[PDB]
């Protein structure tokens, strides 16, 4: 189930990060470090963490 | 000369990252094409990188 949609492009600098393009559907699984979300980019099939404010909740 | 202000709370997960509280004054030294910025946090005196969306120009 999709939980969020990316609002801004996020390109990893760190190997544990999830790349996001604008509009990407994301399933947010959990918060790791405060305001870091672990998610699944449903478009790319990748998993990783990203800064939480990059994603906006959607009904899915 | 402040260039930006932080608009989102950013807690570093990674060693190179700059912690941001909302409204922190920032001097952005490097905007990279991967949409990370490298800055001096003018409140905390720290330096590091943070995601471009988390700051706006003043």
């Amino acid at each position: 189930e999709q939980t969020h949609r990316a609002v801004f492009r996020f390109i990893p600098r760190h190997p544990d990060e999830l790349e996001l393009d604008v509009d990407d559907p994301v399933l947010v699984e959990a918060e790791e470090d405060d305001f870091w979300f672990r998610g699944f980019n449903m478009r790319t099939g990748e998993r990783g963490v990203f800064p939480a404010f990059y994603a906006h909740a959607v009904p899915g | 000369e402040q260039t930006h202000r932080a608009i989102f709370r950013f807690v570093p997960r990674h060693e190179d990252e700059l912690e941001l509280e909302v409204d922190d004054p920032l001097l952005v030294e490097l905007q990279a094409e991967d949409y990370w910025y490298e800055a001096y946090n003018m409140r905390t005196g720290a330096r590091g990188v943070f995601p471009a969306y988390y700051a706006i120009e003043v």
